[PDB]
């Protein structure tokens, strides 16, 4: 598994070199913003259930076919599987966010996944949408939390978004 | 690749669990510690050239016979491959410093070490003595928590070789 | 148990069979110990439901789980952990003190996840359970090449269906078999009303 | 083991592998004889890069045969997008063109007939294009003139088997996949006794061809839509045949021009005699 | 019992390995974090009495009907067992604060929660609402990293109940 | 598994109580001395091999019967087992030292150990001695290390000793 | 899908064995029982409309507050999704009656029930009370072994929800 | 302990099977071979004294520096423990000769070798050079199949140490 430092190290090694002063300071900056990062990961963990629930309510509000017989979130067994997948993806997105690298998300969760859903007859476009809704709400929480020091978290909100967007793209 | 960050994530994943306060506290340690680590890294990085030549020589001064003909400290190629090897170790030490864990050392030098050294007739004693010397000189390039970090990883290599 | 009937899961299986195989695999790996619904490896159950993994590889994922590490590895001595892995994964007791030593040396050299893989990639696992059978208790039969003491040791490890392998009460974390193995001395505690 | 999700864990490049196993890797725990499950005759498993060399060695030893290795991440991006080609844009040639009308046709015939490989400017059939411009010939002849050309012979025929040639031929000339094993056979026997040229004519003078393209219409894709007297499984063959907009027929592949439609797959649609 | 210290030790043990710089960095996080944690702990400890009575009442104010006869917020024994239960939660929150991890919560309240609540006809909604209220008031007893810690664990309980 | 905090918590809970101001400050002091504790654990880790080696050289210097045929550290297989056990015990002592509690040592290492050795014919008094030698050298290292800030580590040296002494007592 | 027929076949298959007198005796039970089962099924089928409206209302009469604004028994969509859900239960009860086992209930309502209800804030108590009411009225639509069958499956759902 | 006899018996037992013509043919090999083996054994046995002193010295002649002060070929105790160790090897070679397999070598010298040598700072190179020398001299004590046997086992030790 990689994190943002480990990634630097692998690229340096492929040159046969000690880390460039370029790469050093990029990593010094990651340490600089790490308290904000911890709050951002904490924002997701602290509201995981609601993020999934709210995404869910809204997914089925839009796509009332999934909860009809014939639909891929019917009966209870399938809805529980769908709720479970929402949690799994939100979980690996939070891991990537602590790590500063998408690799755990791509390697353990996403990249593939599409071919699973294809065989499962699971409509990937609906799954992509559920991921887009989790993103909206998750970032909502990253931006408006309990008595965190005021500052600018937009860099981290972007990065979190790209992890949500990776997953969506990979699946649709 | 073992870092504080990857370790806590691995432990969460394997229990199917979001990162919680236990895991985020851990991560803060790694981030709080980065300054000392990275100071050690910068000092080891710019002195690399001489740290390597110092340790290479010390292998010959402690094992005089190595530099006689028919031996493995003789001729340009042995002495070249030696400098390179110590340089590999210092390189991974700096990586381990920067990474926040032994991962780079575990994955690129420790995994397989003995099998390789045994097939190629390379004695660990040389490498321990290279590292003992590097440890002596790093005593005056650093101090405080950067020195402790440098030491942690140098010693880690010496234990890997014993 | 006489011969317990081992559950084979076959392809194009609806679910009820998959739910029965999941229950059998959980009863085999964790004994009669309660597992919370929050403690279940929902990802592994979903992969098995999708036919994306074999029953063997579902057992590998369950045995590598942090829950199996907390209950059987962090709470128990290394020799008792090896006695329990042989019970859960292979359905048998250890034959010789040398078999416990080879697993202990592999554990010390290669770590936890490689010890678990060594039981599941064994030719003994493939020959007896294949890819699609849930492991079941076997030490109540004499197999060709099996030590006669394996029956008594399996009975000492197998306290009956009501037995909990996690029992913190004065014997359950102690090596029931290792005391005997090193030498010529004994039999297994029958909890002794049998 | 089958169709995968996700790539890497620590980091890797996952490759998914496929084999054919003996009862040596996988057997049931039954009382007699060692057998693997009949439906896992060829089995596939995704392994990260380090475990990969060790796995292949093991599989080969205990008897299996590796059929494929392909990175997992290639194989996660689905099946092709077909929107551009479900329903195409038809390109025809009028009596008395405005000249660049005729320019449109040539570029399209090229793309379609040659299967999206690049035809470089040294390469183009200039004398033949002269003919279409003057009327002289119609949009059918260039479809026939291009096919008998060396460039067509060379990238699609000379270096691959006849099974492949015919399968490409259906795609190019008719726009649809090959429906039956009989179609393959009926064609191979013709080439064998009347030569290459007679065999080329057989798709361009066919009733199926004539209905859809008539004579002034450039052959266009039509197999992603239901057709007549088409087995049902010929709509899955089309995915195997066309790999996306950026895909092409290409004889420059490292492995060479090869198939794409499994021979086993063709038989599912029926087997007879002759 | 899950703490940063027990987690790193567990991970070392399971690989048959001495604690290394990765694991000691982690531990430093837990120790550096103790001050904020323990401030939260002391504030939650001395306000316990009122935090409990505040949350108990709020369960009845949000679910008015509970306090009517024939219901589960009626009579001395129900209302007594309620105060006790919220008190159990606050108690384990302080323990988790002091311990440096969710262990006390995981072992004494989370393991088994749903089975118990389901057999006894106890709705999680009450308990979430007790905790939401406790979270509102703890906004003005603490601030900065002690508040973040208090929040971390209160929220952890709310997610355990959803 | 327990650490020094977890122990406090278990005793508090058995009273049905929030931690006593007594117990709180005992734990505040453990946090106070934690940098020293980290150096002490680091002293052992950084010299593990030599601690075992030096203990070993000295054990067989004293007890030359163990390395004769008939002896429990003969032939190579048995010596490797004995060297391995020295490492295992030094390991769990270091874990206890990071934890501030002996429980991991008692529960994962010492529990049943004596009866194992007796079953095996391993002379427990010799094993106890090997543990006493590891203690001498380990503490040596805790007390005289590389450029650590100068101060008083005697409290920690005592506590480390009791872990070595627990093991010895448990085994002999 | 669990029926007497599938169960005995499963048990034969798993021992690699032809169906024997044990298994065929079992099947005869399921076939002998079909008449009572299917009478229950027909009565529950034609009364479905009113059984559903009766139980829906009873959920509001037993939990009056549900029908106030801001609550989950308010507005067309909640009240619509409720009727639907009870209708799902009655539907699977009739299926279980016709099928000769709990399979349809196990596969389509029980598997996953709690996870779903917990994510969506649906209290089992409502559903138990819907079913208790349906059980009251089915007392006078059926009698004898058809009533026993209807009861068996209604009670099975109530236990699934406790 | 690995011998031809134990190996075939192990293979029979593990298939729950009486010894058959395959296994008895194997045993005949071991018995037919005993004469050459045991001649090697007797020659190595009576020359032991000098074979050991010859090899011990050769370790110092090939690694001159070992015999200087501060080194591991200096003082009575090192030089004593060396003779002993080579004597152990020759002893197990004779045992392996007499036993009809590598068992005695596998169980008493190979199992654990590297761990021990690594903890005690013993270089395999010495031991290989002791054995290479013993192999040189055994060229003129034996010939034919007794020499081949002696060689087989000496070489087996040298490969165990590389
Ligand atoms: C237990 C693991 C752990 C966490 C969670 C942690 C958080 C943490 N967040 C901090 C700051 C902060 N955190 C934020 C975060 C935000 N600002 C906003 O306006 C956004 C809503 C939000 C975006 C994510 C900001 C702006 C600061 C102050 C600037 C800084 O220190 O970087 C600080 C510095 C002290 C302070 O200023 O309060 C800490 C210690 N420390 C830890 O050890
Ligand atoms: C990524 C980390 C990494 C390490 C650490 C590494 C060690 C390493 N050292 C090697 C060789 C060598 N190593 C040395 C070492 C020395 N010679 C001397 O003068 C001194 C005594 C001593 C230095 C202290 C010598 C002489 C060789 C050549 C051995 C041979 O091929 O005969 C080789 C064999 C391949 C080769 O010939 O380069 C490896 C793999 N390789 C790696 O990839
Ligand atoms: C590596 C982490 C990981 C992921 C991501 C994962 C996905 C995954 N989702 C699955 C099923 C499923 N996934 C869903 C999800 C959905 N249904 C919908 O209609 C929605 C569009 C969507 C929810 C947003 C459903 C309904 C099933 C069950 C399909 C079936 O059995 O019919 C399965 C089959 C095994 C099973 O059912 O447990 C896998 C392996 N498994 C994993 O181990
Ligand atoms: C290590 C090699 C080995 C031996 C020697 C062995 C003995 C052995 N004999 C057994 C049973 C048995 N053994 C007998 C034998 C006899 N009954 C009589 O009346 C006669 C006096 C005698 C035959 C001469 C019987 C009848 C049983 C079954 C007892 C029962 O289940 O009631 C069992 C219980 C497991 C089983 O029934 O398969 C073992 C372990 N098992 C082994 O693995
Ligand atoms: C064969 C069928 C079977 C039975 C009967 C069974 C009993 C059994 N009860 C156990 C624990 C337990 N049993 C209880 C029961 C009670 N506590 C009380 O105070 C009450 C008096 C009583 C409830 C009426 C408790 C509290 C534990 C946990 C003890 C502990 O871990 O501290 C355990 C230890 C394993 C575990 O905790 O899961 C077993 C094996 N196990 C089985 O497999
Ligand atoms: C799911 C239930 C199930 C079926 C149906 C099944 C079929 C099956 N038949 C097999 C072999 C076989 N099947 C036959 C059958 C025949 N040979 C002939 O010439 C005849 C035409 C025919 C008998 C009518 C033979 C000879 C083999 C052995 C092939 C070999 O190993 O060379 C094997 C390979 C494993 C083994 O040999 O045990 C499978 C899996 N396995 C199953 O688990
Ligand atoms: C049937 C008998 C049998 C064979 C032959 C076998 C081969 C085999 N070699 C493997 C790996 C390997 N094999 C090698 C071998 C080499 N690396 C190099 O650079 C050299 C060119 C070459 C040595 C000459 C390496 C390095 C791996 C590990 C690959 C990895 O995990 O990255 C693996 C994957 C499983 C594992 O790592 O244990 C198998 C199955 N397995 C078997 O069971
Ligand atoms: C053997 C008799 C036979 C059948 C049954 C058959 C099915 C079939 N349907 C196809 C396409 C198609 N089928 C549909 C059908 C639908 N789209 C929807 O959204 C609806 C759910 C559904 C209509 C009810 C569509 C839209 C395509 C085109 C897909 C594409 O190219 O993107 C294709 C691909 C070839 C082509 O597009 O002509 C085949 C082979 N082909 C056959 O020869
Ligand atoms: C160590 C951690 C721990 C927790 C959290 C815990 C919860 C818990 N609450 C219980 C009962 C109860 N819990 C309540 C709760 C409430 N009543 C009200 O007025 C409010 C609506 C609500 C408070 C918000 C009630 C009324 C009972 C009595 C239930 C009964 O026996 O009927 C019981 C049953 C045993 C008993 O009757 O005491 C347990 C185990 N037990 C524990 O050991
Ligand atoms: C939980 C952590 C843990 C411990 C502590 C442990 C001890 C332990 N030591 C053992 C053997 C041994 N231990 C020794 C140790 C010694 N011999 C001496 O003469 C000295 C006095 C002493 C070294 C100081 C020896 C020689 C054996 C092998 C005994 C034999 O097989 O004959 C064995 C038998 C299994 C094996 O040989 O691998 C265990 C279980 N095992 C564990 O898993
Ligand atoms: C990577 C994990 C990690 C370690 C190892 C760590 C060590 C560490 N040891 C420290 C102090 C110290 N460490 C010692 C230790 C000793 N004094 C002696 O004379 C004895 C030889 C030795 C006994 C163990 C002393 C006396 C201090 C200064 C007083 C104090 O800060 O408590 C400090 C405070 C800064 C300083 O004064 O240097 C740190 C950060 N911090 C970490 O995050
Ligand atoms: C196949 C078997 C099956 C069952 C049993 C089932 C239950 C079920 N009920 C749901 C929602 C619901 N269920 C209710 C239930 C009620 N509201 C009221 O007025 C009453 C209090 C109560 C009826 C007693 C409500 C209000 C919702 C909407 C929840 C939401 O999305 O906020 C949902 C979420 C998807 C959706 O919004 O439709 C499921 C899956 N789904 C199934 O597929
Ligand atoms: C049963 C088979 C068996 C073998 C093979 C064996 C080897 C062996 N050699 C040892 C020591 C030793 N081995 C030597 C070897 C040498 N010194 C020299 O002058 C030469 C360079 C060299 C001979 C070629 C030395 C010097 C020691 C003492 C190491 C020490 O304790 O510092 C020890 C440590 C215990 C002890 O001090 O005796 C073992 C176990 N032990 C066994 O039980």
């Amino acid at each position: 598994m990689q994190d943002a430092f480990t990634k630097a190290i692998v690229a340096a090694d492929l040159r046969g070199s000690f880390l460039s002063e370029q790469e050093l300071n990029q990593l010094t900056n990651l340490v600089k913003e790490s308290n904000k990062r911890l709050d951002a990961v904490n924002a997701i963990t602290g509201n995981a259930a609601e993020i999934i629930s709210d995404a869910a309510h809204k997914l089925f509000a839009e796509q009332t076919d999934l909860i009809r017989p014939g639909g891929n979130a019917y009966p209870n067994r399938r809805m529980a599987a769908c709720l479970r997948d929402m949690e799994i993806i939100l979980r690996y997105v939070s891991y990537a966010l602590l790590a500063g690298d998408a690799s755990v998300l791509e390697d353990r969760c996403l990249n593939g996944l599409k071919e699973t859903y294809v065989a499962l007859g699971t409509p990937t476009r609906s799954v992509a949408r559920a991921v887009q809704l989790m993103k909206e709400t998750a970032i909502g929480y990253v931006n408006s939390p309990s008595g965190v020091t005021r500052g600018d978290c937009s860099a981290l909100v972007n990065e979190a978004a790209t992890y949500f967007d990776k997953a969506a793209a990979s699946i649709a | 690749m073992k870092t504080v960050i990857t370790e806590v994530i691995a432990s969460a994943d394997s229990q199917g669990r979001f990162l919680n306060n236990t895991e985020l506290q851990a991560a803060n340690g790694r981030f709080q510690r980065a300054t000392a680590s990275m100071e050690a890294a910068r000092a080891l990085t710019s002195n690399a050239d001489s740290l390597v030549k110092g340790a290479v020589q010390e292998v010959y001064n402690k094992f005089p016979y190595l530099t006689q003909p028919g031996q493995m400290g003789y001729g340009d190629t042995n002495q070249a491959k030696c400098a390179r090897d110590i340089s590999h170790y210092l390189r991974f030490i700096t990586y381990s410093l920067v990474a926040g864990g032994t991962g780079p050392l575990d994955d690129y030098i420790v995994a397989g070490l003995r099998e390789v050294n045994r097939t190629f007739n390379l004695s660990p004693s040389w490498y321990i003595e290279a590292l003992k010397h590097i440890k002596g000189k790093v005593g005056s390039q650093l101090s405080g928590q950067p020195l402790t970090e440098a030491n942690a990883y140098i010693d880690y290599c010496i234990n890997a070789l014993s | 148990i006489a011969p317990d009937q081992g559950v084979e899961l076959r392809p194009n299986f609806t679910e009820a069979d998959v739910i029965t195989v999941i229950r059998a695999a959980y009863k085999q790996l964790f004994g009669n110990t309660y597992i919370l619904e929050s403690e279940r490896v929902i990802q592994a159950e979903s992969l098995l439901r999708n036919g994306s993994i074999s029953v063997r590889e579902f057992i590998r994922i369950l045995a590598k789980s942090d829950l199996y590490k907390e209950r059987f590895f962090r709470c128990t001595s290394n020799n008792r952990f090896i006695e329990l892995n042989l019970k859960h994964l292979l359905g048998r007791a250890p034959y010789n003190q040398g078999e416990i030593a080879e697993h202990l040396d592999r554990y010390c050299q290669s770590g936890y996840d490689a010890e678990i893989d060594s039981y599941i990639d064994s030719d003994e696992y493939r020959r007896v359970f294949g890819e699609n059978t849930v492991p079941y208790f076997r030490g109540f039969k004499y197999q060709v090449g099996q030590s006669a003491a394996a029956f008594e040791r399996m009975r000492a490890l197998y306290s009956g269906d009501a037995g909990s392998d996690t029992d913190r009460n004065q014997n359950g974390q102690r090596t029931e078999l290792t005391s005997g193995l090193a030498d010529p001395a004994q039999p297994v505690r029958a909890r002794t009303d049998y | 083991m089958n169709v995968l999700t996700t790539s890497s864990q620590r980091g890797g490049k996952l490759f998914k592998v496929t084999m054919t196993l003996s009862p040596a890797l996988s057997h049931h725990p039954w009382p007699s004889l060692d057998t693997y499950e009949p439906s896992q005759n060829s089995y596939s498993v995704v392994v990260p890069l380090d475990r990969l060399l060790a796995e292949m060695t093991y599989i080969k030893n205990k008897g299996g045969r590796v059929l494929d290795i392909s990175p997992a991440d290639l194989e996660a991006l689905g099946p092709p997008d077909i929107s551009s080609v479900a329903i195409p844009l038809k390109v025809e040639l009028w009596a008395k063109a405005d000249v660049s009308d005729v320019q449109a046709a040539i570029v399209a015939a090229y793309k379609q007939i040659f299967g999206n490989t690049y035809v470089l400017e040294s390469e183009r059939l200039t004398s033949a294009e002269s003919l279409l411009r003057n009327g002289s010939i119609s949009v059918r002849e260039f479809v026939r003139l291009l096919a008998k050309s060396e460039l067509y012979k060379e990238r699609f025929f000379f270096c691959t088997s006849n099974n492949r040639f015919t399968e490409l031929n259906f795609k190019h000339f008719l726009g649809r996949a090959p429906y039956n094993q009989s179609e393959i056979a009926a064609h191979l026997d013709r080439y064998q006794t009347f030569g290459y040229d007679a065999e080329i004519d057989s798709y361009i003078d066919s009733d199926e061809y004539i209905q859809a393209f008539g004579e002034n219409v450039v052959p266009y894709y039509r197999g992603f839509k239901s057709q007549s007297g088409q087995t049902v499984e010929s709509f899955n063959r089309m995915f195997k045949l066309y790999r996306g907009d950026a895909g092409s027929d290409t004889n420059l592949n490292l492995q060479g021009q090869k198939r794409r439609v499994d021979p086993k797959n063709l038989l599912r649609s029926g087997r007879g005699i002759v």
